[PDB]
């Protein structure tokens, strides 16, 4: 019971299910695939950053599935001496075949077949060729499947991604917020947790986290329970299941995290949906169109005989929901959301790092159906200067992967830009961020939206009548709306803390409760208002509108009649 | 019909012509259709012109923002 | 009988021919050879991306040649200790030497004997140095062929390409649609399959993949089928020959394929033909003229004794068949065509790895004859401003034009949106001298390109291309593309429209045709309202400025002869 199953593995269930498809049949029915004839996985890479929990998914899957499974730990072959490493190796690839069917599993591969420049001795050349030697081998071995870790995909010996090699791959990336749920649930079965403790809360309040992380997390608060009441106070359990962690342990664990995947590109279904932005109903359509038609009903496109779209290019005033709109979409079909800032893209452009252009988009393909997005696509061409032209080095790597990008995969690129004019052209050529939607100010009934989307988490008086707020609130961009937001609701924290400064010292005065706000009233609102800005003048409105009205004047050579 | 002057450089060559703008409906100046309009009447078949066509656009933008 | 044949081998008929010939007097008749003082070829080189069947394509010449067929594995070879792996290969060799005539592949050379940098250690030169040796010893051995995988002919050791070490290369390369196809039928010849799968449509779907990716496509579909039969039951025969493997399964791959050749660059015959761009008859003639007549008469070139143009530039508006002019006169000729985009152009650009551009060439070289099409030319001058007009990547690109045999048969066809900004040393003769206005498409070319775009969609019978074509005076070929595939937009959007209709109403009452299965008149109407001229007049005027000014100095028409 004590073994590892798929109920212990969460986080990771895509991930989980492709493995399960690829390993089941070679492992549940050895013979049968035998005389099938037909080649099973050989190789199957797992990567993602460390703490994931990898080598708990192949031993999952090996207790599942009753392969004996082998341990090869990377760091454990290259301790020992010259030689030795490569017996173990034969040793253990041999006990595999000997208990067949079998999984091995290589963690830490690139500890024993880092790239070729990395590697300098010959001994660690030597046992490099000899695991890809037992690699190759493993044809005359039978059911045995090859399972490795690695950080990434580049971090090995591209010898070993070849054919009868780890050619199968699987990001497992990290956890999103309910893999993450999934994780603590796992993570809390034993904890006593008292009623306060909403799991899912934290789950949303870990981002970054890994699972080795959330385990962490975890024990942290288990131990700041145990320290309560050891402090209160071979060991009776009745106390341990008496003793209960609550919101106030998590809360601190979560101030003492340090999360090892802060960095790590966040690829995930987007909670956001259409009514968290209502109104542009025609840009709703049309995105609908370029993305959830293609993936949904790829028949439709076959009987017509069209390429989907590659991709579309939002433009229009800043922060009015493109990047709302992005996640909609992808929410919609139920399709990750990567999004490269601007920060990002200006990042590649000054250190010369284009190349990891090509990542971005390996891992997008890698997450298909997936909606590229990237946030400010003119960000390099305001850097430099809003004498050359509008060519430059990252944007050309992103036509160059756009172009070189297989249609098949459902990943669709969003570009979104402050200046539509300043652009490349390049990018707005056929087979590529073709179309062109313009996302103007919200209206009315999508700033009626927005205000309530973003009050959503806000004890708000009902008092408060949203819909005059966005009524005489035009011209004002999501972004403005927002801000309204966040200054009522920092106004009602100030009068909160201001009430019961007051009451305590009160207390001290008057030695001798109720909230004094407990929600956000009207007059928190009005003062607010009172600090609006809106962020984006006639003007720029004007030069959006009228570059829309430019590209639908030119589109006239209507009045066709056909007979 | 607001008339600011504007000057057209390229190939050598400078003409600098006024630009009426239609402010105040649905018949209000576009910049990316006055500018083309001013590109082709002094500049006709001129090879790079779009780029001076941006030039244009930002000046009349500027001239327009009060 | 499993042993491999030609028959196995597929997506390599032109290079299997080619190693056949090198290969089949030397073996099939050695003492001949021997009796003849004629060299025969020693080492040979294929090189291609991994999982093309190179190896395969070494045993199966062996096999129906009946030569002794050795394998040398580099990752076996250097995961053996030091004084080892010389053995082996010593070995390898003597055994070849006494089982002649034989064919001794070495698979991953690379490994064995990478690019001398990439040789650290001192037993890695010591095994390179040993192989060089062997093969310098490959002279009294009985025609012992040598033949070696790699991925690249950069990724050896130079010293092994000298002559009597490899010096016949074969570039296996990526299978192109009909290469796709004969990897298809050959993998899926025991698998049962339905008459629902079409070899060819995924043929033309799987781009990119190289015959490894084919076979574990194959074997996807194969598992897919037997998955969805699993739950329903060493293993019953009856059933896995009922078992059948259908479209659907074979789509389902397709999406979940990871190709693994998307990067290289395609070398194939373009299907593209001067139907799909009508019209233009004298760029046709001039195409022919220039392509054509040297590879298919150069007896007459011989006799008149002129040099064959080495290339033209093709200028016009964007998006108006230049490429599809290229791959046309590729196709009359059947010769591979290579397009350079203006991206990578750029990228060499951009990091300095104008290098590059030989190795460009290089290929271009290897599938003779070639069209190397390069589709903006004025990407880099662009880039600058559009300093001096000339720039690293095109005088890299003016340097292989010019150490570029002219027998050949590899034609440089550059294309241009701003010929005024293309460095002028590229239009002096030896160069891409000619320059050929590629204007916007008349009206029988328009309903020509309005045809081939609307080739793979049901189209009803009511549309009158013709009238289409008449009323979109001005539009490109990348505008009528562009009508035509919101044309099919609409068409989809109204099915799945009356799909979802029809559906919420089987909901609402539980108790068929297609609504829309032509794209119907109608929906063209409504793609012409979002349909523009992306080339304005004044485009086409400056275009047309150009041509006149450079038609104008060719004057001295009115020439006499007493």
């Amino acid at each position: 019971l004590n073994e590892v199953g798929y109920d212990d593995i969460g986080g990771c269930r895509k991930q989980l299910a492709q493995i399960k498809e690829m390993v089941e049949l070679p492992l549940r029915h050895p013979a049968l695939f035998k005389a099938i004839g037909v080649k099973p996985p050989r190789g199957i890479l797992l990567y993602g950053p460390p703490g994931t929990g990898k080598t708990l998914i192949a031993r999952a899957v090996a207790n599942e599935t009753g392969a004996f499974f082998f341990l090869i730990n990377g760091p454990e072959i290259m301790s020992k001496l010259a030689g030795e490493s490569e017996s173990n190796l034969r040793k253990a690839f041999e006990e595999a075949e000997k208990n067949a069917p079998a999984i091995i599993f290589i963690d830490e591969l690139d500890a024993i077949a880092p790239k070729r420049e990395k590697t300098h001795g010959e001994v660690e050349r030597r046992i490099v060729s000899q695991l890809l030697t037992l690699m190759d081998g493993l044809k005359q071995r039978a059911h045995v499947i090859v399972m490795a870790a690695t950080n990434r995909p580049n971090s090995i010996d591209p010898a070993l991604r070849r054919f009868g090699r780890f050619d199968r791959e699987v990001d497992i990336g990290i956890p999103d917020a309910t893999g993450r749920l999934e994780i603590l649930q796992i993570h809390t079965k034993n904890m006593k947790l008292a009623d306060d403790v909403d799991l899912e809360q934290v789950a949303n309040e870990t981002h970054g986290h890994v699972g080795a992380d959330l385990a962490a997390l975890c024990s942290e608060a288990a131990l700041q329970a145990i320290r309560k009441k050891m402090d209160l106070i071979t060991i009776d359990a009745e106390v341990m299941n008496s003793l209960a962690v609550t919101m106030d342990d998590f809360r601190w664990a979560l101030s003492q995290s340090n999360p090892s995947a802060l960095r790590e590109t966040v690829v995930e279904v987007p909670q956001v949906t259409w009514e968290d932005i209502g109104g542009l109903e025609d840009v709703k359509r049309e995105l609908q169109e370029l993305v959830q038609y293609p993936v949904e009903h790829p028949d439709k496109f076959l009987k017509f005989g069209m390429t989907p779209s590659k991709g579309v290019l939002f433009y229009g005033p800043p922060g009015c929901g493109k990047t709302l709109l992005a996640k909609a979409i992808a929410n919609e079909c139920q399709a990750n959301f990567i999004s490269i800032k601007g920060p990002e893209l200006l990042t590649m452009w000054f250190g010369e790092s284009e190349a990891n252009v090509r990542e971005i988009f390996d891992k997008a393909r890698q997450a298909a159906p997936c909606v590229l997005f990237f946030d400010e696509l003119d960000s390099i061409a305001k850097a430099r200067g809003g004498g050359g032209g509008a060519a430059d080095r990252v944007i050309n790597q992103i036509l160059t992967e756009m172009d070189g990008m297989s249609t098949k995969k459902n990943v669709f690129i969003i570009g979104a830009t402050n200046r539509p004019d300043i652009i490349d052209p390049a990018i707005l050529r056929p087979g590529r961020l073709d179309q062109l939607i313009y996302i103007p100010l919200p209206d009315e009934k999508s700033r009626v939206a927005i205000l309530k989307a973003n009050l959503r988490k806000s004890p708000v008086a009902k008092d408060v009548d949203l819909e005059f707020l966005a009524k005489m609130t035009n011209g004002f961009s999501g972004a403005d709306l927002t801000e309204i937001c966040q200054r009522a609701c920092k106004l009602a924290i100030r009068e909160s803390i201001e009430s019961e400064i007051r009451r305590e010292r009160e207390r001290q005065t008057n030695p001798s409760e109720d909230d004094p706000v407990p929600e956000i009233r009207r007059d928190h609102f009005e003062e607010a208002m009172r600090f609006a800005r809106r962020s984006v003048s006639d003007n720029d409105i004007r030069k959006y509108e009228m570059f829309a009205q430019t590209l639908q004047q030119s589109r006239g050579f209507g009045s066709f009649r056909f007979p | 019909p607001e008339a600011f002057p504007i000057t057209l450089e390229w190939g050598g060559r400078v003409v600098r012509e006024t630009v009426y703008w239609f402010q105040y409906s649905s018949l209000n100046s576009n910049v990316y259709d006055v500018a083309m309009k001013l590109v082709t009447k002094h500049f006709p078949g001129e090879f790079g012109s779009e780029i001076l066509v941006q030039k244009v656009v930002h000046t009349i933008l500027h001239q327009t923002a009060k």
